[PDB]
RNA sequence: ACCCACUCCCGACCCGGGGAGGUAGUGACGAAAAAUAACAAUACAGGACUCUUUCGAGGCCCUGUAAUUGGAAUGAGUCCACUUUAAAUCCUUUAACGAGGAUCCAUUGGAGGGCAAGUCUGGUGCCAGCAGCCGCGGUAAUUCCAGCUCCAAUAGCGUAUAUUAAAGUUGCUGCAGUUAAAAAGCUCGUAGUUGGAUCUCUCUCGGCCGAAGCGUUUACUUUGAAAAAAUUAGAGUGUUCAAAGCAGGCCGCCUGGAUACCGCAGCUAGGAAUAAUGGAAUAGGACCGCGGUUCUAUUUUGUUGGUUUUCGGAACUGAGGCCAUGAUUAAGAGGGACGGCCGGGGGCAUUCGUAUUGCGCCGCUAGAGGUGAAAUUCUUGGACCGGCGCAAGACGGACCAGAGCGAAAGCAUUUGCCAAGAAUGUUUUCAUUAAUCAAGAACGAAAGUCGGAGGUUCGAAGACGAUCAGAUACCGUCGUAGUUCCGACCAUAAACGAUGCCGACCGGCGAUGCGGCGGCGUUAUUCCCAUGACCCGCCGGGCAGCUUCCGGGAAACCAAAGUCUUUGGGUUCCGGGGGGAGUAUGGUUGCAAAGCUGAAACUUAAAGGAAUUGACGGAAGGGCACCACC
C-alpha cells in the first residue's frame, strides 16, 4: 500500500480487475472466426452470443446461447480475431 | 441502484476505447444500412437488430460503422415505431400483469408489481412528452392499454 | 440531515418556527395562556388586601413554619398566598390591610422550602417591610 | 445519486492524505476539478497530476506531498462579494499566515488573494490549507 | 407658574397675536464631571536599604495604632455686588464669614461553595429563621438573631418583572435521533429541493471615430447614478476636562460646518468562470445569387402638366449553387431489450404424510387421567392398552443452517398452470429519462368487528378441583368466543438492526448463497466431447462472521454509529429537563373496539444513559471445617 503506482498498472492485475473498474474500461468479450466441420467458409461470431447462430452457407447450428460465453457446437473450430 | 428494487447491481456493457472500424469488417455502411432495413421489415426493434448484427454479421456498433444510431436510421427512412420501444415493452408488461390480475383477484404481489410498472410507464411517458416524441394529450389508460399493444 | 440547497430558505424558516414552538420558554412567552393565568397579569408587582395569616409547612427535609398571608388582588380579585420574609414581620401585618406584593425570584416558580408559594410581601400599609424591620419607620395609625 | 463531482474529488484526496498515501485516483474528472487542482498546485500543496482520457470522462492520478492538512468544498456555492470575503476567510481558514479560499469569478478560478488583487468577487468553491 | 426676549407661524401687518415654542418649578428615568481630606514633625508595629559579629548599626526610603503634636489649603454652606435674563433663577466672577472628633460624622449589600471577605464571641436549639441553587439550624450554628472585624461597588446600592448575552439549550453559520427525548410499519408517488462529462461584435449613417442594432435571456460579480435630516461610524475644534456642541482662530482679517454607511427591489456600464436557457433532425435550415406573385412610397419633370413604367420598399414565393450541409459522449447514472440460470417470493388447482379426535368391529381386561401430592374427570351400559378399517378438521416434523426469497408484514409435502422478480452475462437499445419526497395511494403480524361455511386440536370468558392466612392466579378437569376457509371492516406491535434513502472515499482474513470467467487432478463413467459432483483461484451483487491503535463515541460498542470546531455531497421524517399526557377539547376515519391530529392550567430538581466498586440473590461453578458431614 501507500506508494502504489496507479498510473502504471500491471497487465496481470489489470486483467484481474473488473472490466468497468480498470484505468480504461476494456470489454472481456471478443469476436471469433468459426469454421464448420464440413463447410469450407468461415463465419464471424460474437463470443457472448445471445442468438442461435445458424450457418449462413448450410443448416448447421454454430453456437448455443448460455449464461455467459456461447457454447460452440462440437467439432466447430474457432480462431480469435485480431 | 435499481429504480424500483432494493438491488444495486453493476452489470452493463463496456464499449472499447477504439472507435475505429476493425480491419476484418468487410461490410460497408450501405450494406449495414440495408441489413438494418430488412431486419426492421422482419419486425424487430432496434435492440434486436443490434443483437443480431453483433452476433452473426460481426459488426460491433452500428453507430461506429455508419456514423449514426439505429433508431435514427429507421426514423430517417420512415419505418419506425409509433411509440418508443421501451415504452411499448412497458405497456405490454403492464397489460400482461393486468390480464393475470383480473382472474387472480387474491394476488397482492401482482397488484404491487403492477403499480410499480405503472409508475415507470408514467415517468417514461412524461419524459417523452417533454421531448415532443409523444403528443401532449397522450395518456395511459388501462381500458385502451391492450388496444395500444 | 438538513436541506442545504440555495433555494431552501422557505423550508428552513418554516421548520425553524414550527420547532421553535416546541421550546418551553418560547411557547410560554408567545402562546398567551401563561399571561392569562398569571395572577399579576404580567406586572412586576401588585396590590392586595390581606385575607388571613397562614402557616405553611416547610418541605420534608427541613422542619419549619413559614408565615404567609392570603391576599386578594385589587386589579382582578384573584386570591394569592404571599410570603412575609423576615422574622417577627408577621406581627407587622394585620387583617384587611393594603399590602404590596412582588414575585419571589423565579418567574412564577416556587422558591426553596415553601411549597406552592411564588410571591413575597414588599409593603404593608404603604410602608416598606424593611423599614419596619429595621426600625426606620413605624406602623401608621 | 452522485452530485457535485468536486466534493467527491476533494473527499478522495483528503482521505488519501489522512491515510499517508502518495497517489490518489479521482473519477470522474472535470474542468472545474482541474482548475481547482491547479490552484492547489501553484501553492505547493498537491504536486503533479496526470489526466487519463477515458472516452466517457477522464480520471486524474494525483501525486501527494504531505503538506495538505485539509481540503474541502463549500456547498452550496454561495455568491461572495469583496466585503464578505474577510468573514468567509475568518470562518474557514486556520490562520492569516496560510490557507486559501478558492472561488470562481468572471476572471476564472483562483484563490481569495488573487481575487482581492483583481478586485473581483464571485462564487465560493472550496478551501485548502 | 412667567413670557412672546429666542425659533418660527398667522394676519390687512416693520407695529397685533401665538399654553406652537421659550423660561423657571417638580424630577436618584438615564448620561457626563466630581468632594468627604493633604502635608510636616514626632513616636514607633514597623518594614525594606545599610555596615557590623549577635545586639547593634543602619537617622535612604516607604506603611500605620497614632482620641501624639503642628500650622498650611480649600469648598459645601451663609452672603454684598456684578454678570446672566423679556424679568429673574442657576452656573461662571468676586467682597466678608466659613474645618480637627475637620461630629461639615457614606451608604447599600454580604462574609460555607458558586463568589471577595471570620469553623471569632454571645443568644436560639429542625424553633425562630436564613437559603436565587446546593444547603444551614435537632446544646460546641464558618449560614439564623446580634457585637466586633472583614470586602464589593460607592453617591449610590439591593429587590420584583420584561428582554439580550451566556444558549452550539432552536443550531444559516452550528445541535441532536442504537442504548440518554428522538427514523414514519413498508413501498409508490404530485408539488418542493437537488441533479454526471462535454462546446477556446459587425453592416450601414454623420464628423479613424461618434452612431445603429443584438450577442438568447438572465442570475452572479465590479462600477456609476439616484437615494431626508437626526441616530451610528468618523474628520476638525482644549465645553477648564467629559457627556455634549458646531463651533471657532489671528493681529478688520482667517477658517469650518467633512467623509463613510444606507439590505431588498428598481435604473447603469464592464467581466463571462460558475449556474440555468435556447439556437438545423417532418429541414416549419444558414448564406449567395436567381427568378417569380402582389401591393405600395416616391424618380421622372423651370415649371406646369402628362404619364405608366423604372427605381425603392415590402409580403407571398419556385427552381439553383454553396455549407467538410446540420445529431458531443454513451456515466463503475438510469430505463428498456436479449441469454442461461436462481430462489420456503405470490395466486389458482392438485397430491401426499403421519399424528389428534371420534366411530364400527375384534382380544384381554380393572383401572385409566392427571400432580410436587392429590382431587375434579372417564370406567364390568368394558374405560385405558393391542389389532383392523372409516370419517373430520388442523398442521407440513426430522432435512432446516447466524442458509434463501419478498417493500414490509411474511414465506417450507408432490405436481401442473399463471403472471412476476433480483443478481450475473452483454462491443444490444434509448439518451439524463435521475435522487429524496407535502398532497394523494397500494400492502400491512396477532388480537378484534359484521356476514356465510366448518368446527380436530388448543383455548380469553365461565363452571369446578387443588395450593395458600387469603388466590377472583400460577398447577389440574371441562369448556364459550376464538383458533380454520370465503367475503367486507380494523391499520395497530419491542411492526427492532430499538440504527431513513441515494452517492463517493477509507484496513485486512477466512468462509457462505447466486451468476459468470479460468486451472492440474479425481468421480457419473467404463471410449468420445460433454454437462453434472468435488478440488484450486478470479470477478460482481448479497446474508453475515472474525480481526484491527481507520477514525469515531460518555462509554457499551461501531468498518460504520468513520471520513465533525481541520465544523457544508443530495434529500425526507423527527427531538428539545421530568410529570400532567398521547390526557382534555375540537376535527376527521370507523358498525364497534378504536385510529390519526393533539393542548393548557398545575407540579417538580432532578428523571435518565453507559461504565466502576461493594452489598445482596430463591443464578451457575469451585474450595474448606469433627464449633460440618461420613
Ligand atoms: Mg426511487
Ligand atoms: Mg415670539
Ligand atoms: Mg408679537
Ligand atoms: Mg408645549
Ligand atoms: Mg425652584
Ligand atoms: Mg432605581
Ligand atoms: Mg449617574
Ligand atoms: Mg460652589
Ligand atoms: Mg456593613
Ligand atoms: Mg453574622
Ligand atoms: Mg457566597
Ligand atoms: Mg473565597
Ligand atoms: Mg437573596
Ligand atoms: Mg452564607
Ligand atoms: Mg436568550
Ligand atoms: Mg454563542
Ligand atoms: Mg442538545
Ligand atoms: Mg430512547
Ligand atoms: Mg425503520
Ligand atoms: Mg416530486
Ligand atoms: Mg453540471
Ligand atoms: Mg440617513
Ligand atoms: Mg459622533
Ligand atoms: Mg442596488
Ligand atoms: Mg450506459
Ligand atoms: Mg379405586
Ligand atoms: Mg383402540
Ligand atoms: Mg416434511
Ligand atoms: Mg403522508
Ligand atoms: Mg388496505
Ligand atoms: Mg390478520
Ligand atoms: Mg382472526
Ligand atoms: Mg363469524
Ligand atoms: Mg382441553
Ligand atoms: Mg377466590
Ligand atoms: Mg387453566
Ligand atoms: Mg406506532
Ligand atoms: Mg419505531
Ligand atoms: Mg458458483
Ligand atoms: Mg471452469
Ligand atoms: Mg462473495
Ligand atoms: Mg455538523
Ligand atoms: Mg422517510
Ligand atoms: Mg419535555
Ligand atoms: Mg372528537
Ligand atoms: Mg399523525
Ligand atoms: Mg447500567
Amino acid at each position: 500500500p501507500l506508494a502504489k503506482d496507479l498510473l502504471h498498472p500491471s497487465p496481470e492485475e489489470e486483467k484481474r480487475k473488473h472490466k468497468k473498474k480498470r484505468l480504461v474500461q476494456s470489454p472481456n468479450s471478443y469476436f471469433m472466426d468459426v469454421k464448420c466441420p464440413g463447410c469450407y467458409k468461415i463465419t464471424t461470431v460474437f463470443s457472448h452470443a445471445q442468438t442461435v447462430v445458424l450457418c449462413v452457407g448450410c443448416s448447421t447450428v454454430l453456437c448455443q446461447p448460455t449464461g455467459g460465453k456461447a457454447r460452440l457446437t462440437e467439432g466447430c473450430s474457432f480462431r480469435r480475431k485480431q | 441502484g435499481r429504480m424500483h428494487a432494493p438491488g444495486k447491481g453493476l452489470s452493463q456493457s463496456a464499449l472499447p476505447y477504439r472507435r475505429s472500424v476493425p480491419t476484418w469488417l468487410k461490410l460497408t455502411s450501405d450494406d449495414v444500412k440495408e441489413q438494418i432495413y430488412k431486419l426492421a421489415k422482419k419486425g424487430l426493434t432496434p435492440s434486436q437488430i443490434g443483437v443480431i448484427l453483433r452476433d452473426s454479421h460481426g459488426v460491433a456498433q452500428v453507430r461506429f460503422v455508419t456514423g449514426n444510431k439505429i433508431l435514427r436510421i429507421l426514423k430517417s427512412k420512415g419505418l419506425a415505431p409509433d411509440l418508443p420501444e421501451d415504452l411499448y415493452h412497458l405497456i405490454k408488461k403492464a397489460v400482461a400483469v393486468r390480464k393475470h390480475l383480473e382472474r387472480n383477484r387474491k394476488d397482492k404481489d401482482a397488484k404491487f408489481r403492477l403499480i410499480l410498472i405503472e409508475s415507470r410507464i408514467h415517468r417514461l411517458a412524461r419524459y417523452y412528452k417533454t421531448k415532443r416524441v409523444l403528443p401532449p394529450n397522450w395518456k395511459y389508460e388501462s381500458s385502451t392499454a391492450s388496444a395500444l399493444v | 440531515g438538513k436541506c442545504r440547497g440555495l433555494r431552501t430558505a422557505r423550508k428552513l424558516r418554516s421548520h425553524r418556527r414550527d420547532q421553535k414552538w416546541h421550546d418551553k420558554q418560547y411557547k410560554k412567552a408567545h402562546l398567551g395562556t401563561a399571561l392569562k393565568a398569571n395572577p399579576f397579569g404580567g406586572a412586576s408587582h401588585a396590590k392586595g388586601i390581606v385575607l388571613e395569616k397562614v402557616g405553611v409547612e416547610a418541605k420534608q427535609p427541613n422542619s419549619a413554619i413559614r408565615k404567609c398571608v392570603r391576599v386578594q388582588l385589587i386589579k382582578n380579585g384573584k386570591k394569592i398566598t404571599a410570603f412575609v420574609p423576615n422574622d417577627g414581620c408577621l406581627n407587622f401585618i394585620e387583617e384587611n390591610d393594603e399590602v404590596l406584593v412582588a414575585g419571589f425570584g423565579r418567574k412564577g416558580h416556587a422558591v426553596g422550602d415553601i411549597p406552592g408559594v411564588r410571591f413575597k410581601v414588599v409593603k404593608v400599609a404603604n410602608v416598606s417591610l424593611l423599614a419596619l424591620y429595621k426600625g426606620k419607620k413605624e406602623r401608621p395609625r | 445519486v452522485r452530485m457535485n463531482v468536486l466534493a467527491d474529488a476533494l473527499k478522495s484526496i483528503n482521505n488519501a492524505e489522512k491515510r499517508g498515501k502518495r497517489q490518489v485516483l479521482i473519477r470522474p474528472c472535470s474542468k472545474v476539478i482541474v482548475r481547482f487542482l491547479t490552484v492547489m498546485m501553484k501553492h505547493g500543496y498537491i504536486g503533479e497530476f496526470e489526466i487519463i482520457d477515458d472516452h466517457r470522462a477522464g480520471k486524474i492520478v494525483v501525486n501527494l506531498t504531505g503538506r495538505l492538512n485539509k481540503c474541502g468544498v463549500i456547498s452550496p456555492r454561495f455568491d461572495v462579494q469583496l466585503k464578505d470575503l474577510e468573514k468567509w476567510q475568518n470562518n474557514l481558514l486556520p490562520s492569516r499566515q496560510f490557507g486559501f479560499i478558492v472561488l470562481t469569478t468572471s476572471a476564472g478560478i483562483m484563490d481569495h488573494e488573487e481575487a482581492r488583487r483583481k478586485h473581483t468577487g464571485g462564487k465560493i468553491l472550496g478551501f485548502f490549507f
